[PDB]
């Protein structure tokens, strides 16, 4: 029936800064006449809800996007991953990295 | 303050809601068509007028915008498209009666009932039956009786309604700053943008006459041949000095001459190309037809149809109570939804219909990058031309041979080519004069040049002068023959079916020019020619984004709609007719009548 729970900002005076989230719901004023929180001659709602449906074609379907942004502040590292290790072979002169 | 920059926000706001609203309304209509049942009626209607309930304010809001200084061509075009008020310019008391009269003519024209005087309890309609009475019959009395009954019981009551419809429509046009409603039909075939491509509404009237005088000798020769065949079939009924009647053309109005093909076969020994039995022997189902239609489109360079068309769209066999309409249509619901509604069978006619529907669907997705208001053709004659191009190029015997449907050892000769050419001509070239005559008569009666009393006599005189058809029965002013036609009372433009044909051969010729082929125009195929894939796409990827004058420049050499390839497509037919109708005088005399 159209999933209207996902919203996107359509009108804003200026663009977003990097890694900035804005949840303002002020009635956008495209023209010069101020509006007291209502739509009208040149005032429109910044947020619009999607109408996603399963019959929508490729490119119009809902798409889950996750962005992993790594930060490397001078503090000691905490997010480190794979610790792949070899097998334990003994009784042979070998070099090791315990 | 500025108006140009604040119109973009309004355009985006309108388009965002229009996209999903039109998608939902089209989905409701598609559900109703796919499922003929009550449950899918009201909801569909609940969408339909609702879209109208949304189309008025966006039209109403398009009056505060002074569209006379915006320098953005696309934005100005969108604002002009949104600025047309439609029928909201006249008074409500006249608007309601206009709607009522339109509804009543639509209902009356579709409920024509004529009963035979000897058997007054058997009335028929425009549904097959009365249509079948003369569609396939060899008679002169029953055909004339059906013609007279239809034009007396359906052609009488529509005349008073059309009388006030003409004046009300002209007054609406004047309210829309149109001196006549022919200009309203010619508004789309006009651009006021880039210099050097300018066109005017009055240019069409003179240009159509300019492009109609070069096919008169061929039409006269074909008319003489048809008249001679009628003499060979109907002795002492068609005058060699005169011409053929109206009901003997093959259709009640002479729109198509296909019914007379059997009576005008040049060489009956050579049969027409038929591979339907071969298709049955090869076990070709609807899926095989639909996948074979795809190879032709993909061998030129066009993309493949996306997933969901095979799943969401109905394909074949509605079967039980789950009733669906069998009328082949292509529906672009928006937001990436394209569907087909047709009933497939094992027939070359069905193969051509599938190719036509695929051409329409490809043209529709071609301009998908355009916004909601610009996903339309430049004129009404581009969709049909694109659809008919692929039907034209799939009718070649070479194509059937290469797809494993015709014998590779085939021995096709000039005789069968001429037979197929005449069969095609009886459908294509035999309808241009009638469409011309109907459009010209409608334009000149909307202009008001003639008085009210000079309506039928002038129509019949121009029919004898142009088409070369005499009156089967005398006609007085109380009758109305044009009103007894589908696209005369439903407010449908009839020039749409003319210019498209003028494009088709042109396009085909240009496509043939981009086909690496030598010989006749009919035999050349666009298959196995990738170079023509992008060139045609130049007109496919534009739509309403660019004017038709500019659109007709990336495929054809000249942007003018000059009908060059019509005289060369039927070149073997023309040179055979030159060697056939030597003993029969060509033309017609407008003094002889069947009744006197």
């Amino acid at each position: 029936g159209g999933n209207y729970n996902y919203l996107y900002r359509l009108f804003r005076k200026s663009n977003l800064k990097p890694f900035e989230r804005d949840i303002s719901t002020e009635i956008y004023q495209a023209g010069s006449t101020p509006c007291n929180g209502v739509k009208g001659f040149n005032c429109y709602f910044p947020l619009q809800s999607y109408g996603f449906q399963p019959t929508y074609g490729v490119g119009y379907q809902p798409y889950r996007v996750v962005v992993l942004s790594f930060e490397l502040l001078h503090a000691p590292a905490t997010v480190c991953g794979p610790k792949k290790s070899t097998n334990l072979v003994k009784n042979k002169c070998v070099n090791f990295n315990f | 303050s500025t108006i140009e920059e604040q119109a973009k926000t309004f355009l985006d706001k309108f388009n965002h809601e229009a996209e999903d609203l039109f998608y939902q309304s089209s989905l409701a209509s598609w559900n109703y068509n796919t499922n003929i049942t009550e449950e899918n009626v009201q909801n569909m209607n609940n969408a339909g007028d609702k879209w109208s309930a949304f189309l008025k304010e966006q039209s109403t809001l398009a009056q505060m915008y002074p569209l006379q200084e915006i320098q953005n061509l696309t934005v100005k075009l969108q604002l002009q498209a949104l600025q047309q008020n439609g029928s909201s310019v006249l008074s409500e008391d006249k608007s309601k009666r206009l709607n009522t009269i339109l509804n009543t003519m639509s209902t009356i024209y579709s409920t024509g009932k004529v009963c035979n005087p000897d058997n007054p309890q058997e009335c028929l309609l425009l549904e097959p039956g009365l249509n079948e009475i003369m569609a396939n019959s060899l008679d002169y009395n029953e055909r004339l009786w059906a013609w007279e009954s239809w034009r007396s019981e359906v052609g009488k009551q529509l005349r008073p309604l059309y009388e006030e419809y003409v004046v009300l429509k002209n007054e609406m046009a004047r309210a829309n700053h149109y001196e006549d409603y022919g200009d309203y039909w010619r508004g789309d075939y006009e651009v006021n943008g880039v210099d050097g491509y300018d066109y005017s509404r009055g240019q069409l009237i003179e240009d159509v006459e300019h492009t109609f005088e070069e096919i008169k000798p061929l039409y006269e020769h074909l008319h003489a041949y048809v008249r001679a065949k009628l003499m060979n079939a109907y002795p002492s009924y068609i005058s060699p000095i005169g011409c053929l009647p109206a009901h003997l053309l093959g259709d009640m109005w002479g729109r198509f001459w296909t019914n007379l093909y059997s009576l005008t076969v040049p060489f009956g020994q050579k049969p027409n190309i038929d591979v339907t039995d071969a298709m049955v022997d090869q076990a070709w189902d609807a899926q095989r037809i639909f996948k074979e239609a795809e190879k032709f489109f993909v061998s030129v360079g066009l993309p493949n149809m996306t997933q969901g068309f095979w799943e969401n769209s109905m394909l074949t066999d509605p079967g039980n109570v789950q009733k669906a309409v069998c009328h082949p249509t292509a529906w672009d619901l928006g937001k990436g939804d394209f569907r087909i509604l047709m009933c497939t069978k094992v027939t070359m006619d069905d193969f051509l219909t599938a190719h036509h529907e695929m051409g329409h669907i490809q043209y529709d997705m071609a301009y998908a990058a355009q916004p909601f208001l610009l996903r339309n053709g430049a004129n009404e004659g581009f969709h049909e031309a694109v659809g008919e191009i692929m039907s034209l190029s799939a009718a070649t015997p070479k194509h059937l041979k290469s797809i494993g449907l015709l014998s590779p050892d085939f021995q096709e000769d000039n005789e069968t080519e001429i037979n197929f050419l005449l069969k095609q001509a009886l459908t294509i070239v035999g309808t241009l004069p009638f469409t011309y005559m109907l459009e010209k008569w409608r334009w000149m009666v909307f202009k008001g040049e003639i008085p009210k009393d000079q309506w039928m006599k002038k129509w019949w005189e121009m029919k004898r002068e142009i088409v070369g058809v005499v009156e089967p029965v005398p006609h007085d002013e109380t009758y109305c023959d044009p009103a007894s036609l589908f696209h005369v009372s439903n407010d449908y433009s009839f020039i749409r079916y003319y210019t498209r044909t003028l494009y088709q051969f042109q396009f085909q010729e240009a496509l043939c020019q981009a086909a690496k082929h030598e010989g006749p125009l009919h035999k050349c195929d666009i298959s196995n020619s990738t170079e023509a894939g992008q060139k045609l796409f130049n007109m496919l990827r534009l739509g309403k984004s660019e004017p038709w004058t500019l659109a007709l420049e990336n495929v054809v050499g000249a942007k003018n709609m000059n009908v060059r390839p019509l005289l060369n497509y039927f070149e073997p037919l023309f040179t055979w007719l030159k060697d056939q109708n030597k003993n029969s005088f060509v033309g017609w005399s407008t003094d002889w009548s069947p009744y006197a």
